[PDB]
């Protein structure tokens, strides 16, 4: 009987383990024997990483970032997520840090995460995830089984010192827009685009989004849509959209997938026309 | 007891991880190191992470007049100038131009002011040898009230997303080949003005003709197989080779490498793509 006279001996002692943690007055007591463990031992973890590190304004950074941080191991352990995750996935960084990436992400983008892990600079990664999200538009109301799928833009950097660390950022779900079939096909664009372009937005419905794109830039957008495809949003590199009398601008999109079901574009412009004498496509022609 | 496979695997872990025995020791260990080192980590840890991830640096600038009130160092590293030319500028001072409506409109808090959001692309110049080079920036900052007073606090990155391919350019000299769009019968719908230097050609002498107008009798038939091959490959390149017809230098042996671009939906033939290169 004296066992589990040292049994309580041992989880008094993983308590005051547990107030030892670098949260808030309280917090302990929501917590786990395990989840108190694992938390430790990624305190741990982080702390001898940045002690590898050789190094006021510094709490502006978090917060002039959107989306948050993640530091990913190479077995493809999350071994740090900031605090601001809440408001992404409402997963708090009180039940992520520790586990697996794989246990929270698509199954059909852990290929694509592996890949990751393993016109770019040789260690710059960029690629799209499904993470689970327990949020919707009244805040955490999903238990973690309904979760849903969220899409984020993971842009980051592998370091060993060994580690992948990015910005994850969520794309926005739907100022000047452009409103498409699953084929591309416009059906809606903003008025806009006559000042910036100089198409009326009733010669645009009907033609196909990939004719206006330069064809260096293709294989890029190709891609993008095939993500925007596979799951439900996507965001493009710079690409150029061709003018109607001629030339090119520079412009970025973000993409959605909504309701039987549509596309949405949110287009942000990078450039003015450029090259505006040089005639590229057919139509360019016919109409200059 | 997969709840404490688990358990022990934790305490071996944290015996692992703790630099100095039984479970309730080490965990006695692990509490007494805990109280050798409120946030998981500090904002200066967080800082470096950022800037381990981001190729970016923190600014804040005056929202009336786009006055730098602060730049940090990593704007050396990032857009190879000295923090000699932002302080004592203005935002404006850094920008294209062409960027400059745009910035003082999302500097503006007649709509949103302290604590809102600000998200923005815009060029930025870099350290020029000679007569400024410009780089595409991604802001994204928040309002916020300066102790005439807002300011957005910012961080500006690169290479958010992949770079595009801006120029398709693999030499320093006059271009060797150029970029064509064709439908499925064969006519030029898109080229880009490389075809001046390689065949001669400007754009609209090319747009709106047949490609087989521009080969070779001799080849023509070669030609035409080739591209009904493509049509048919659904995606593959192939590459054939023949005597394009110049406007100054005669025939010219010519490489066209072609595959048809597929509706990502649809899986219908958007057109055909050929990198047209003089061999
Ligand atoms: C993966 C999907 C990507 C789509 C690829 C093709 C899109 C072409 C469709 C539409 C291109 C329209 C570009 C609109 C320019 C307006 C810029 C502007 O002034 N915006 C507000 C200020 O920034």
């Amino acid at each position: 009987d004296a066992a589990r006279s040292r049994r309580s001996q041992e989880t008094e002692v993983l308590y005051q383990l547990a107030h030892t943690l670098p949260f808030a007055r309280g917090v302990s007591a929501h917590l786990d024997k395990a989840s108190i463990m694992r938390l430790t031992i990624s305190y741990l973890r982080m702390h001898r990483l940045c002690a590898a590190g050789e190094w006021p304004l510094d709490a502006c950074y978090l917060k002039a970032l959107e989306g948050f941080v993640m530091v990913l191991t190479a077995e493809g352990d999350m071994a740090y997520l900031s605090e601001n995750v809440s408001k992404h996935l409402g997963l708090s960084q009180l039940e992520l840090i520790g586990h697996s990436i794989f246990d929270f992400i698509h199954p059909c983008d852990q290929e694509e995460l592996q890949d990751a892990l393993t016109l770019e600079a040789p260690t710059e990664r960029h690629f799209s995830l499904r993470m689970k999200s327990t949020l919707t538009s009244r805040g955490r109301t999903l238990n973690l089984k309904a979760a849903t799928w969220k899409v984020l833009h993971c842009s980051g950097h592998m370091r060993a010192y060994q580690c992948l660390v990015l910005i994850c950022e969520a794309i926005p779900h739907p100022a000047f827009l452009s409103r498409h079939s699953l084929d591309m096909k416009f059906t809606y664009c903003d008025e806009r685009i006559a000042e910036v372009a100089g198409y009326s937005p009733d010669d645009l419905i009907g033609c196909s989004a990939y004719e206006y794109i330069h064809a260096l830039d293709s294989d890029a957008v190709s891609r993008s849509i095939h993500t925007l495809l596979s799951k439900g949003q996507a965001v493009t590199g710079q690409y150029r959209f061709l003018a109607r009398t001629g030339g090119y601008l520079w412009t970025q999109t973000q993409a959605t997938v909504v309701s039987s079901e549509s596309i949405i574009c949110v287009h942000f412009l990078i450039s003015r026309v450029e090259e505006t004498g040089v005639v590229l496509s057919l139509e360019q022609t016919e109409q200059h | 007891r997969r709840r404490r496979n688990k358990m022990t695997a934790y305490i071996t872990e944290l015996s692992d991880m703790v630099p100095t025995p039984d479970k309730l020791t080490i965990l006695r260990m692990a509490v007494s190191h805990m109280k050798s080192l409120p946030s998981f980590l500090t904002d200066q840890e967080l800082k470096h992470l950022i800037l381990e991830a981001a190729d970016g640096f923190l600014f804040i600038v005056s929202c009336e007049t786009g006055r730098v009130v602060y730049v940090s160092d990593s704007v050396t590293p990032v857009l190879n100038q000295p923090q000699s030319e932002w302080f004592g500028s203005t935002l404006y001072d850094q920008v294209h131009p062409d960027d400059v409506d745009k910035l003082r409109e999302q500097l503006s808090t007649s709509e949103n002011a302290m604590g809102s959001r600000r998200s923005f692309i815009c060029r930025m110049r870099c350290g020029t040898s000679s007569e400024p080079h410009f780089v595409v920036v991604h802001c994204t900052g928040y309002i916020k009230a300066w102790p005439s007073k807002f300011c957005l606090v910012a961080i500006g990155r690169l290479q958010v997303t992949s770079s595009p391919n801006c120029t398709d350019m693999s030499n320093i000299c006059q271009p060797t080949e150029f970029i064509s769009r064709h439908n499925i019968e064969g006519i030029f719908t898109f080229v880009d003005h490389r075809c001046v230097a390689t065949v001669g050609y400007q754009p609209q002498e090319l747009l709106g003709k047949n490609i087989v107008e521009f080969c070779h009798p001799e080849d023509q038939q070669l030609l035409r197989d080739s591209f009904q091959q493509v049509v048919k490959l659904k995606g593959q390149v192939l590459s054939v080779m023949f005597r394009f017809r110049s406007k100054t230098r005669e025939w010219l042996w010519m490489r066209t490498s072609s595959f048809t671009f597929q509706n990502p939906y649809s899986d219908e033939i958007e057109y055909i793509i050929c990198t047209n290169t003089n061999v």
